[PDB]
């Protein structure tokens, strides 16, 4: 029995206390790929949402260490990712999960498990839409029209909820110029090293 | 918003040998 | 042995052997020069698509025997990493990164030639069925 | 006790850390058909999802190994695969499950559990559509032509309800020219050896 | 405490990673029928999926092992199979189970349990559909006839019971048909090679 | 917490492998009616 | 023993042995010659259909003594896995891939003649029941 | 459902141009 | 060794080496002013953008060969920070901080010069598989 | 719909190395 007015207050004074952070340094920056790095990529595969399925690009250009020192991933790379969902309308791109990374020169191999992107690096591959707003209509139209030839709402509503079920599907054409955002440090330390010359 | 349109095709009306020089294999 | 395994990879690792046709002709556009390649020619096997050093890759694709354009396999060769030796012969191809397109065409597309019977791109390399 | 709009902040800023990344190198590549090659096929048996069930295609083109020196899966080879459900309405292609690659020069087997696509990759084989209308309308029409016949809400409602049960149903022709993504590394180390000459 | 947002997020970049596999050698190539080859029939009994039952046919032409050499499923040779359910509106072509090769010559049985098809290898064999039209609208059809002449819902009740009946198909004894084989079948113990 | 989608679809990649048969013999084909076989009949009731 | 069931394999391996029929023509449209056959020709047994030795192998059907077109059974031969086997014979046949099709038609087609009771696709080698 | 193309037969022609030759 | 993994390292710390190419132009347009580069100038590899000491770094993007203008990798160098070294070359570049845009244009891209076959940036350090 | 950033003015266009610069 202390006042319930007074205790919401003193809760909404009282904080959740952050904790401080830490610096510390990265170990190998000159034999690791960091966050935050782009790898520019041509997509193999042409792309279309209507099923789930996988995906292939190729590395663009090589892509260097966190110092800009070491070529790490290699251009000709092969990429395989996955596409598992589809687009909804209002949405004209789509999640994409690139997987692993593999040099056919070298055999080195790398889950870089990372989102695609454009190449400006925004989420998602963008693509075409189709709508299906036919096969998303007809029936309405069709049934509405004999109505109609019945003469000389709540199908209606029925209508708009049997639109709302199938959803619009995502194209993009093969060899498109795509990229990935590297999602989590990639380390390799324990394939590449370094001599001279 | 129907369909989707097909990646471009060439323009051929000016075509050109590839190669310049004859290319070599180097191993 | 792993010394055997080790002559045996070099050994492959040279065949894109074989007589050579550079008869190729190419659809010219300025809007594309970003994306011709140097060199395209073949092994009446593999075909190589050679690109500037430094350039971005490119992808490519072939026109099949359905008519269809068609997703190949390739591999890139070369220390500059700008040759894709494609895994097929074809009588025409396109070049494409993002809406930049080139259309590649074979004037010497001979299926029939150049065969080997040997399991590997090589001649002098077979597969053996343990 | 402490404030619920600081909590849910203070949760909003905690990120899920995402784990680094080993690269390491592929064993067998001269052995191996890796992820995200593409396997050129032509179909054997003409397809219709009517009704689930089986698919074959044989290899049309040689497929090499990771690096493209040794020839892995043998042009000529037959593979078995199945449609075990059907396409919906805004859809004119469906899901392909290709089980096993069978040399049939040679015995070699390989379960590749891939999914076919296009020719350029993407997923699902491309169809022929044939939406039913007419057997997914006829009811009403009929039904109505009467109710009409008497001009010489519901039923409309309970249409589209009726259309919505029947799906499409889709075609595709046999010999057709047809892909498959390989979503697995396929090891042949234990079928194929390398010898000069 | 970790932010949903940032999980969700997390979760979407980590795949069920798929496990590579292994490519193998099958036994007896040349004592074994293996998936995905196509047995040619001709139905002996005539179809009707009005009543679940039974179907047969007769091996149209040879079909010959893995590699192409030896005669495994003999033409003339008899295949019991079975229909048991029936179709849907919107279908013409029906689900079908062959279980059983019999050859009458050599009494060789084997269990193909594999699904019956067209001559081109598509799933279910083709047929004839009865809507059963009549049927399934002559209740609504006389009723509202006196609605009429009582004149001079229902219909929300009639399609329910129009979709309560099926359409059922026939197919022609006879026909010319196919057997997509679903599992390898392996004639090892059964036959044997030898000159000449 | 593996990606719903990634496992939906690694589920549909993962085949239900069927069983093969193997082939046996018919023990007295002399002496069996089997499967498939017709019966003629005239019906004697109603 | 294992070194007879070789022998008897190799021996087998070969028969498409037989009295061969040569007989065959063709449609001829210059849009479908990326698929057409160099051969074809049979046993009276099997039937061979073959193409350029680096050609893509289109996909083969045969027209049945019922009048439909029909997929039957088939395996390849060769070094160059270039011609198709099929394991039966036909008035009628059409070679596809894609949307390319080509008639190809046996003009002596004679059921008939050549068949061989041995149980296996050879003269030399025959099935036996254990 | 459209079926394949069928041939055009107005120009047939033989197949063998040459006599193959079974290698085995 | 821990001082080996030093020297190379320093030794690395060297290579924008080669033949340079100072050969670029950009918008002049006075309102953007405040993002202007002092320097533009390459290697045939690597792209060096230099501001002054002090300023703020506006974002550099690369026109790629697709057409499409490019968010590329980039690392900055120097004792303040003002040299952002692009990890690539192009025809043509875009400086950008809020609403402010530079053209940067280069003058002699030569895709095809320049190239280092080390695995590194540097033409004296070499990546070795381990 | 989404304007896209600020392109730059060419109309004068102008040399960016007043001095050539040094890799210190």
């Amino acid at each position: 029995e202390t006042s319930e007015g007074s205790s919401a207050l003193a809760k909404n004074l009282t904080p959740a206390r952050l904790k401080a952070s830490r610096a510390g340094v990265m170990a190998n920056p000159s034999l690791t790929v960091p966050k935050g790095k782009m790898i520019p990529c041509g997509t193999g595969t042409e792309l279309d949402t209507t099923v789930p399925g996988q995906v292939s690009c190729r590395v663009s250009q090589d892509v260097y260490s966190a110092d800009g020192l070491v070529r790490l991933i290699d251009k000709g790379s092969w990429v395989d990712g996955q596409i598992t969902g589809g687009i909804k309308d209002g949405q004209a791109r789509v999640f994409v999960l690139w997987e692993r990374i593999r040099n056919d020169q070298d055999g080195t191999i790398v889950n870089i498990d990372s989102a695609g992107t454009n190449s400006l690096g925004s989420a998602g591959i963008p693509g075409q839409v189709d709508a299906h707003m036919w096969e998303r209509l007809r029936g309405a139209i069709m049934i509405s029209l004999f109505s109609d030839t019945l003469t000389a709402g709540q199908l209606a509503s029925e209508a708009l909820r049997s639109y709302m079920s199938i959803p619009p599907t995502l194209y993009d054409q093969q060899g498109d110029a795509v990229s990935i955002f590297v999602a989590r440090d990639l380390d390799f330390s324990g394939v590449y090293t370094l001599a001279d010359n | 918003s129907s369909g989707h349109k097909p990646p471009p095709e060439p323009d051929w009306s000016n075509t050109v040998p590839v190669n310049k020089t004859i290319p070599v294999d180097t191993q | 042995a792993a010394d055997k395994k080790r002559i045996t990879q070099k050994l492959k690792q040279t065949a894109f052997a074989g007589a050579k046709n550079y008869q190729y002709v190419m659809s010219e556009q300025p809007e594309m020069r970003s994306i011709q390649p140097v060199h395209v020619w073949d092994n009446y096997r593999f075909t190589r698509f050679e690109f500037p050093a430094n350039a971005e890759l490119p992808q490519v694709y072939m026109i099949s025997a359905s008519g269809k354009e068609t997703l190949p396999n390739s591999h890139v060769v070369g220390e500059n990493r700008n040759i894709i030796e494609v895994e097929t012969v074809a009588k025409e191809w396109r070049i494409r990164l993002g809406d930049k397109v080139v259309g590649v065409r074979n004037n010497n597309f001979a299926p029939g030639r150049g065969a080997v019977a040997t399991g590997t791109a090589s001649p002098d390399v077979r597969r053996v069925q343990i």
